[PDB]
């Protein structure tokens, strides 16, 4: 297509509208109601341009560029006089009722309405009458509501309802009294409600957790990082001020998590600011905890380790690839253990083997939205991999997109698409132990134990391909529903099979692999997705090592006297009594961690590791994508006594002091080169980010905006002398504003979006090749493995049907977005949001045991009687008991385990 | 003899109070970013009624060039430059003036302005609709069309 | 009060504070506002921006001065570097020579310099120094800071003149 | 939602095109007569209160520009109009035409205001009786006296 | 068509002359808001283009400026040749009353230009500063050494990859520099300073001049400058357009608002702001008050603290500060004039005539001062033009060139005042006479300012006026929004280049601003007259005595902060 804007000629896409085409060309058109992910509706009337019929047309006509297709030979004018006056008048009409609130507004300096008011040139008020006002609502602990600042752009309701599928937000009232909010006071129920603080162009919806410790955007120190709260690997921009983590902003990645986070990643950063975090190396002596600096801690640990006969290491999926590799080099490959349980490790390696040996392509998170049928087996994705659930919702709405495309309706005209596709949707079949949050759009939901879900998967695979093993004992109703699933999956152009390790069953993963193989054998374009548990679960699986049970056995027999535990609390993956006994028997326990854990009471040495905000490293995605996260701030900049080093720095210095009796800390690129040298499967982490010598025309990449304030006052209460700027030898970023953050800079890692005239999250438009697409020079992060040429064989181990045994209760896992993750549940803002720990009972089982709802029952697991109140679960199959994994006292390793002596307290 | 100073004289910086007696500063951080030297540092805190205020407010007067850009950028007329020049010290750390060294007992050069009488954000003593040029809030459940 | 490392001691303190021979070293635009060899001088008034090239000159002329020596820094430049946090400017003259009295301002008034002279005389009169070198330790008083001494009268200020007058 | 016409337009046929060239619309063809006892400012005020309170709230010009015209017409009704009010009304009629708003409710809203300003302008000018002001005097700050 | 409109100046006769001489495909015309034809010349044609401009019928006789620009970070280079670096040459034709800016593009791997010192002798210090701050080599330069930074400095500060902030202070480097200064006379090399008899080192500002003496006669001299270098241009790349104003104050500290005027006029050209008449009169009045203060100080130092005190009292009444007001704003001034300013100005203008007559009696008719000052180290129009001399010296050579009349700015065309010119000889006495007559004319301008002062706004009605008027900021939400974004992120200047040249207290001061579309200046170039006046010293006192050099140093109006910026 060819368009002529203001006399200049441009080549654009004809399938795009004029607003997105002109924004992709660098032209500035003000807009409110349009969003790249939400489509065009024509509400705010801000994007007005003057369209002419041909080249010899002088009158023209004002049209909305978001509602006008960028067809071939289209003549428009942005800088036309009448269009400029109309856009200024739209800004003025919005300004008539807007409150005098900018100094006490959390959106100030980050506000799209401020930027568009300045951009249109409106600065003079001639409206003299009263402004309408509104009462606010309580929206829960995360989102603060200020209804006075609304411009009625309908972005919130469109995102929350049409995109995110939420039900408790809406627009109420009439003409100029339109109210956007909930029908009553209460917490927003959506798992993706936190994206409202960037979707809303004004300060109506603000980050309440940030509002507690508010600072402006220009005062922030940003870094490009990876969210640590599950395996999905969403790109984030942590922003700090005065030595504490203050906000998590969405960092655009056109391949992974483009505009949207989930609420866990956005609001579960509060564990970084906990005051009980270790900040110095601490050595115990008798009952005295003496504080050491880094050098003498390294020397004492090196001599004590050298006096030992065998040192073993226990890694964690919390830690990065570099930290786990440094531990593996410190103790040796034969003495390195992964730190997760044996069954968890087996499920993780099975998922990994399906990913890089199953011969079936695994899609990225953005690519999930293009699949025409989804089968989810055992993985409650909303509570474990929430952004995958959001992408599955988009893939489900793909059917309405298809029927609209058949009627020659443009893909950005979202209201017409939704009107054509009323309730027709792509097939979604979710299986779980109970009801999921995806059941509102699912074509079918299967509530059954994990062996029954695996049997359903194997039956689907056998009905798709007769070479797959069959399942004996299928009821005709279940057989008919299996036939419905098979007819839906066979007729799909792009079927997608999603599973994961959170179900706690190996056979569910095997059944999902068999379904994917059966769909691959029919020539379909089948994709497979595996949801891991933690941020670097797949990297720990790729690196490998022994299980936690083997390390505990080595400590308990006495073959190992020294144990180094890296970023692992050890109670989520093993029984607490066994861990306590093994660590009390061990004469030397060293714990390298950034959070106060229960195993630090028995620790001889505690090394204060850095969290993700204070460390660099690489983490491996659930789809096998290596992604580098960068340090946000120096923890020793304000508190000079703080010795909080990177975990790989601690372990490399420990290995150097053990070998040559001298301290060499490290550089990060040296550890990365060591990883790609000793481990060839992790050789792709070299290309995840450029090294520390990378420059943009000779200068580093800036971590803070150019108007960063208080450079001679922020530390003045400690010392009037300004300290040295912290040096970053690890990465290409500088801990200052003396750097580059140009949107045209040839790089992939962007710490924050800012452009002149665009101070809001709409500044991400300038950093993309086309708006809503990819980053201009490619998205960061590379895939570790490609699709294998040949797949796996059919798994013939079909599990038997679930049989309830008397006195034994099979534990059905119930994951929660707020609580099941360890670090996020340590955050103080998650304590109010997470619920009380209930235990789920079938009505028949509760009636047999004589307990109603809310009554406390006590059960013994591993010789430990704990009591929980009973919640009646209708969908849970009898013979099962429901437990919330990841909570305090209920380890995620309990999923799939049995349970004895369920007695009323 | 005492030295005469004009009322516009750019001397010692103070934080002033509203006519109701509350401190005028809403901790909006405009003065800190407008400072070319970067010698203002402050943090926003919020009271129980929702009123924004500075948790701390420090000015490095060993760095301050007394240019008055912070007073120019203040949207509440809190920070002001007053006719006073006797500010010499013995130690440079003593030129770091905290909030208790700046907050005077009166309105200073602007005797009547109150920012919170203009802002729509509700605080104690001013609910929604009681600010200047504001109508009462109309519920969407009201019977009037 | 605290000291950081007898009638005639008061006499020498009185004579030293009541006759100060200054050496005004004017680096920059503080020099015009404030308007003897260093071997015959005892007070160094450093007024102006401390450049990297002229910092050895300041250090040499301070080293040529004879004991006892006091230093008064005028203006934000000599105090901390002022507005010039830049590659060619030393951030404060106290980076390399000790300073007795600091004056804020850019530029300060001459009466501010006279008030700092009062402060210097008070600090001289409240100090104990080795009388004859035949304890050879200089004891400087930890004086109460001026901002806490004058805090009550400063905070008690309520109304000021409006800026619409001359 | 139709433009006002005068007594000189009483002789044209009730057709779509004939009333189209006259500057109005045939509409529902149910005409309404306005006698000399009716203040045109009051009548247009009543019309604009109806049109402003019947807005659906979807799009900015109707939703946030019809109440501005209502408040201006109330000020003209009370004799509290200020200079620039009629210019603001004319700008509102220009910027609420077809294509500028999401639907045709606001062009129909601004048709009678346009025609009444065009014909009976003297009553609207008679509504203005006080000087323009939307700034209080802040003590200690000299205003920027624009010319 | 306002005065800030983007123009290519294709109708300038110099463009047609260059097209006829060199061909239509030899240069590229750039459209700017500098008011100047900007012509991109190939590097190999630079010397012949300059020689052609030197031999025009109304030739370009003065090299006004010469410096560099790092174009590597510049994103809006549409209509420009491919350049990693560039060197610009600002040339002035006084007879034509015109000017031209030649620009040479340079690749990063080949940073060398032919020297301009054969065509214009004042290009020596400009090329030395360009080599010092950008690393651009000039082939054929006699002594291409650093002039702002010391000779042991590493890197080039004005490059975009050089960090602007102050580094960590090291006592070891201080002791090394002090030991180098102590043994500077012991290990002095005459060839290292550009020379080829006794050598003297000695220290308007403390600057060191190395002197070669035949017994007592000055044979050669090279001054060591850069001791007052504050990095003001690099700070121009680090401050927003609004927050850079006090830095403009501290360039020529006796000028104050005179120094603020060209910067705010150039920013207003970038912003497309036409200020109202009252802003023009207020700026002219403050500029003339500061010009009177500077001229009084110069005359008194040549021969006092009371008229300057009255000037400072009036300036302190208006702006709240005496010497560094920082009162000018983008689009106007910071506040309105306080009520009672007219009575203060009336009392100032009644005290001044008899004092001015007293200065005339004490300076012009002083026979001993006339004998001491007349004919000692003088120069003519040819030496003034070839060295970039402006202000009192250039007009003392007889060339009637004042910016307030030749290229009027800030409404100076609405005032009635004369421009005094001397004979053909520019010595101390003629310059003092010219400054006394300029004092009288500035008093005339102040009287005209007082007599009919316009009533109106003190700030423009533009959205980019920074900051907005305070009462509307405190009352109106859109004005509050504009103020919020202007004081925090900064006003957004659309990408362009602007230039403003004004008549400062010591000559011609100019600001050349390059905006890359951001809220910070991409390039701020300050041309100061004292740099050019100090460069021409060795060409004027060659063969004189040291006392003659002292008298000549006191006779030229210069300050080292203005020299080194
Ligand atoms: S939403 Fe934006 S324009 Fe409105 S008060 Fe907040 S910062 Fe100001
Ligand atoms: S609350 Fe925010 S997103 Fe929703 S309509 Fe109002 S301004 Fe738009
Ligand atoms: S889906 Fe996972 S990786 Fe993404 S924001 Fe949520 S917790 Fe973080
Ligand atoms: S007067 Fe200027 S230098 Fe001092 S604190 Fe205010 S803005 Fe900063
Ligand atoms: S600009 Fe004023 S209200 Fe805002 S933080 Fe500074 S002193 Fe407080
Ligand atoms: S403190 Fe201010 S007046 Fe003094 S030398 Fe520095 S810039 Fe000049
Ligand atoms: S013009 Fe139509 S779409 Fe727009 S708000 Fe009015 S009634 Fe709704
Ligand atoms: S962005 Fe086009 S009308 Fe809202
Ligand atoms: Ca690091």
């Amino acid at each position: 297509a060819t368009i002529h804007v203001d006399g200049k000629e441009y080549e654009v896409n004809g399938a795009d509208n004029l607003l997105e085409a002109c924004l992709s060309l660098g032209l500035d058109i003000p807009y409110f109601c349009w969003h790249p992910a939400l489509g065009s509706v024509g509400a705010c009337r801000q994007c007005a341009v003057k369209q002419y019929q041909n080249a010899e047309d002088t009158r023209g006509r004002l049209v909305m560029s978001c509602m006008t297709p960028a067809s071939d030979g289209t003549f428009i004018s942005i800088d036309d006089e009448e269009a400029k006056q109309f856009r200024e008048s739209v800004v003025e009409w919005l300004m008539t009722n807007h409150p005098h609130d900018c100094p006490v507004c959390e959106e100030g300096g980050n506000c799209h309405l401020q930027d568009m008011t300045v951009m249109t040139g409106h600065s003079f008020r001639r409206y003299r009458f009263t402004k309408r006002t509104h009462r606010n609502q309580d929206l829960g602990p995360f989102i603060s509501h200020e209804m006075n600042r609304c411009i009625a752009c309908y972005r919130c309701v469109r995102y929350y309802k049409d995109y995110a599928g939420g039900t408790d937000l809406g627009v109420y009232g009439a003409h100029d009294n339109v109210y956007f909010g909930r029908p009553e006071d209460g917490t927003l129920e959506s798992e993706f409600s936190g994206n409202l603080v960037e979707i809303c162009p004004t300060g109506v919806f603000t980050d309440k957790t940030h509002s507690e410790r508010y600072n402006r955007k220009w005062d922030m120190q940003f870094a490009p990082s990876i969210c640590q709260q599950c395996s999905i690997g969403c790109n984030i921009s942590p922003g700090e001020r005065y030595g504490e983590l203050r906000r998590i902003e969405n960092r655009y990645n056109g391949t992974v998590n483009h505009y949207f986070l989930c609420d866990r990643g956005r609001f579960g950063y509060g564990y970084v600011n906990l005051k009980d975090r270790p900040r110095q190396p601490v050595q115990r002596r008798g009952d005295d905890f003496i504080t050491l600096n880094a050098e003498q801690a390294m020397q004492g640990a090196a001599d004590i380790l050298r006096q030992s006969k065998k040192v073993i290491g226990i890694g964690s999926p919390r830690a990065s690839v570099e930290s786990n590799f440094a531990l593996r080099e410190l103790v040796g490959e034969e003495n390195f253990y992964t730190g997760i349980a044996h069954g968890e490790q087996e499920r993780l390696q099975l998922a990994l083997k399906v990913l890089r040996e199953g011969g079936i392509y695994t899609p990225a998170l953005r690519e999930i939205e293009s699949y025409d049928a989804v089968l989810v087996l055992g993985e409650d994705v909303t509570q474990t991999g929430a952004r995958v659930a959001l992408a599955v919702r988009q893939a489900v709405k793909g059917k309405a997109r298809e029927m609209a495309a058949a009627q020659k309706v443009a893909d950005w005209q979202i209201a017409a698409i939704l009107n054509i596709g009323q309730r027709a949707k792509h097939p979604l079949f979710v299986t779980n132990v109970d009801d999921t949050r995806l059941d509102d759009i699912a074509a079918w939901t299967y509530r059954a134990p994990v062996e029954d879900q695996a049997r359903l998967g194997f039956a689907i695979a056998h009905a798709l391909d007769n070479s797959a093993p069959a399942v004996d004992g299928i009821e005709p109703e279940l057989q008919s529903k299996i036939d419905v699933i098979v007819q839906a999956l066979a007729g799909a152009k792009k079927p997608l099979i999603i599973s994961g390790t959170n179900a706690g069953s190996l056979e569910v993963i095997q059944a999902a692999a068999n379904v994917a193989k059966a769909l691959k054998g029919r020539g379909a374009d089948v994709g497979i997705t595996m949801i891991a548990r933690s941020v670097n679960s797949m990297g720990l699986g790729i690196m490998g090592g022994g299980s936690l049970e083997e390390a505990l056995t080595e400590l308990e027999t006495g073959r190992a006297d020294a144990v180094v535990v890296l970023e692992n609390d050890l109670h989520r993956h093993a029984s607490a009594t066994r861990v306590n006994a093994a660590l009390a028997k061990a004469p030397l326990v060293m714990v390298v961690d950034h959070q106060r854990t229960a195993i630090m009471e028995n620790a001889h040495l505690v090394l204060s590791a850095a969290s993700f905000a204070e460390s660099d490293g690489t983490v491996i995605n659930n789809e096998g994508r290596a992604q580098r996260f960068f340090q946000v701030y120096d923890p020793a900049y304000y508190d000079s006594k703080t010795v909080m080093l990177e975990s790989w720095r601690w372990l490399h210095s420990l290995h150097s002091t053990l070998l040559s009796r001298e301290v060499d800390w490290t550089q990060l690129d040296h550890v990365i080169d060591a990883v790609v040298a000793k481990i060839p499967e992790l050789a792709g982490i070299k290309d995840a980010a450029p090294d520390a010598t990378f420059r943009i025309r000779g200068q580093k990449l800036a971590r803070e905006p150019h108007r960063y304030s208080g450079r001679t006052a922020m530390r003045a209460n400690i010392s009037v002398h300004e300290p040295r700027q912290p040096q970053d030898i690890d990465t290409m970023f500088t801990f200052s504003m003396e750097g580059n953050n140009q949107p045209t800079a040839h790089r992939s890692q962007v710490p924050f979006a800012w452009a002149p005239g665009w101070n809001s999250p709409q500044a991400w438009n300038k950093f993309q090749d086309e708006v809503g697409g990819k980053l201009r020079f490619g998205d960061p992060g590379v895939r570790l493995f490609e699709t294998s040429e040949n797949g796996l064989d059919y798994f013939t181990s079909v599990p038997a049907r679930f049989q309830p045994q008397d006195g034994k209760w099979r534990i059905a896992p119930y994951y929660h977005l707020f609580g099941s993750d360890e670090l996020s549940q340590r955050a103080p803002v998650f304590q109010s949001r997470m619920p009380q720990p209930y235990i789920k009972l079938n009505p028949a089982d509760a009636a047999k045991l004589g307990v109603n709802a809310g009554t406390r029952v006590s059960f013994s697991y591993d010789g430990n009687t704990v009591t929980l109140p009973v919640e009646i679960a209708e969908g849970l199959t009898a013979g099962q008991v429901g437990l919330p994994m990841g909570m305090s006292g209920i380890a995620p390793v309990l999923a799939g385990a049995h349970l004895e002596d369920l007695k009323e307290a | 003899e005492p030295v005469y100073l004009p009322p516009r004289y750019r001397g010692r910086i103070v934080l002033t109070r509203d006519p109701d007696g509350e401190e005028r500063c809403v901790a909006c951080n405009l003065c800190a970013v407008a400072c070319p030297v970067g010698c203002i540092s402050l943090q926003k805190a919020e009271t129980k009624d929702g009123r924004w205020y500075p948790e701390f407010f420090r000015i490095n007067f060993s760095r301050c060039i007394f240019c008055g850009l912070c007073e120019e950028a203040c949207p509440t007329t809190a920070i002001q430059l007053t006719p006073d020049f006797e500010m010499g010290e013995y130690k440079r750390q003593d030129l770091v003036y905290e909030k208790e060294d700046l907050l005077i007992s009166g309105p200073g050069k602007y005797p009547e302005y109150n920012f919170y009488r203009m802002a729509g954000m509700a605080i104690d003593g001013k609910d929604k609709g009681e600010a200047e040029n504001e109508a009462k809030p109309i519920d969407v459940k009201s019977l009037l069309p | 009060m605290d000291y950081t490392l007898g009638k005639l001691n008061d006499m020498v303190n009185w004579g030293r504070k009541n006759s100060i021979w200054p050496y005004n070293f004017g680096l920059s635009c503080c020099y015009v506002e404030m308007v003897a060899s260093p071997r015959q001088a005892d007070l160094m008034v450093v007024a102006g921006t401390c450049f990297t090239k002229m910092a050895p000159v300041i250090q040499r002329l301070y080293d040529q001065m004879l004991e006892p020596k006091w230093v008064i820094s005028m203006g934000a430049c000599a105090n901390s570097g002022g507005m010039y946090d830049i590659y060619s400017v030393v951030q404060g003259v106290d980076k390399f020579i000790p300073v007795d009295v600091y004056i804020p301002g850019c530029p300060p008034r001459p009466e501010a310099y006279m008030q700092a002279l009062m402060l210097l005389q008070e600090s001289i009169g409240k100090e104990r120094r080795p009388l004859s070198w035949v304890d050879q330790g200089v004891y400087r008083a930890n004086m109460q800071s001026e901002r806490e001494r004058k805090r009550g009268e400063r905070i008690a200020v309520t109304n000021l003149r409006t800026p619409d007058e001359i | 939602g139709t433009d006002f016409l005068t007594e000189a337009h009483l002789d044209l046929p009730m057709e779509f095109e004939s009333i189209g060239k006259a500057g109005s619309r045939l509409g529902t063809a149910l005409a309404m007569a306005v006698d000399h006892e009716i203040n045109m400012v009051s009548l247009v005020r009543n019309l604009e209160e109806f049109f402003a309170r019947e807005s659906c709230g979807w799009c900015t010009p109707c939703r946030d520009g019809l109440p501005w015209s209502v408040k201006i017409l109330r000020a003209l009704e009370r004799g509290e109009g200020q200079p620039g009010d009629i210019e603001t009304l004319e700008q509102l009629c220009r910027f609420l035409g077809p294509g500028k708003t999401f639907c045709a409710h606001a062009p129909g809203a601004v048709e009678p205001l346009q025609s009444a300003i065009k014909y009976f302008r003297e009553e609207f000018e008679a509504g203005i009786k006080q000087p323009f002001s939307n700034t209080h005097l802040i003590n200690g700050i000299q205003p920027n006296l624009l010319k | 068509e306002p005065a800030w409109q983007t123009r290519d100046h294709l109708d300038d006769p110099v463009i047609g002359e260059l097209r006829n001489r060199f061909g239509p495909d030899a240069f590229t015309v750039q459209a700017t808001r500098t008011g100047v034809p900007v012509v991109w010349i190939k590097r190999e044609q630079l010397l012949e283009v300059g020689d052609f401009l030197k031999k025009l019928p109304k030739p370009y006789v003065m090299l006004f400026d010469l410096h560099g620009m790092d174009e590597r970070l510049r994103t809006h280079r549409e209509g420009l040749p491919a350049a990693d670096f560039s060197v610009f040459y600002h040339l002035i034709s006084i007879d034509r009353n015109r000017d031209i800016m030649l620009k040479v593009a340079l690749a990063e791997n080949d940073l060398h230009v032919p020297t301009f010192t054969k065509l214009f002798p004042n290009a020596n210090w400009y090329e030395r500063e360009t080599w010092d701050l950008f690393g651009i080599t000039f082939d054929g330069h006699p002594n291409l050494r650093r002039i702002m930074m010391p000779q042991t400095w590493k890197g080039h500060p004005l490059r975009k990859d050089y960090p602007a902030r102050a580094t960590e202070f090291s006592p070891f480097e201080l002791t090394k520099a002090k030991q180098d200064l102590e043994m500077e006379a012991l290990t002095f090399k005459p060839e290292e300073w550009g020379m080829k008899f006794m050598f003297l080192n000695l220290g308007h500002g403390a600057f060191r001049i190395v002197l070669q003496l035949d017994g007592e006669e000055i044979v050669d001299c090279v001054p060591d400058i850069g001791y007052h270098h504050r990095g003001a241009e690099k700070m121009g790349e680090r401050q927003s357009w609004h927050s850079y104003i006090p830095y403009t104050d501290r360039i020529e500290y006796l000028g104050g608002c005179v120094n603020e005027m060209p910067y705010v006029l150039a920013v207003e050209k970038l912003a497309g702001i036409t200020v109202p008449d009252r802003v023009n009169v207020i700026r002219v009045m403050l500029s003339e008050l500061f010009r009177i203060n500077s001229h009084l100080l110069y005359i008194s130092t040549f021969i006092a603290f009371t008229d300057r005190q009255k000037i400072y009292d009036l300036v302190e009444a208006i702006t709240g500060f005496r010497m560094h007001p920082a009162w000018f704003r983008i689009g106007g001034v910071a506040h309105d004039l306080p009520r009672g300013w007219d009575r203060l100005l009336r009392e100032f203008l009644d005290w001044m005539p008899k004092r001015l007559a007293s200065y005339e009696k004490a300076a012009l008719q002083n026979t001993i001062l006339k004998g001491r000052s007349q004919g000692v180290a003088a120069y003519g129009a040819k030496e003034a033009l070839e060295w970039g001399t402006t202000g009192a010296g250039l007009r003392a050579t007889g060339i009637d060139f004042d910016v307030r009349k030749a290229r009027p700015y800030s409404g100076y065309e609405n005032f009635d005042f004369e421009i005094p010119v001397g004979g053909g000889v520019s010595d101390c006495y003629t310059r003092v006479m010219l400054k006394v007559e300029e004092l009288r004319q500035s008093l005339r301008i102040l009287e005209q300012c007082l007599n009919n002062m316009p009533e109106g706004p003190f700030k423009a009605d533009h959205p980019l006026t920074t900051p907005p008027p305070k009462e509307r900021t405190l009352q109106h939400i859109e004005t509050l929004i504009t103020h919020f974004l202007q004081v925090s992120w900064g006003p957004v200047m659309p990408a362009n280049e602007s230039f403003q040249m004004i008549e400062a207290t010591k000559g011609i001061n100019s600001y050349y601003l390059t905006s890359d579309g951001s809220t910070m200046s991409y390039r701020t170039r300050i041309r100061t007259p004292s740099y050019a006046h100090l460069q021409q010293i060795p060409a004027a006192i060659r063969g004189s005595l040291v006392s003659d050099l002292i008298v000549y140093l006191g006779s030229i109006d210069f300050v080292m902060s203005d020299v080194d910026r």
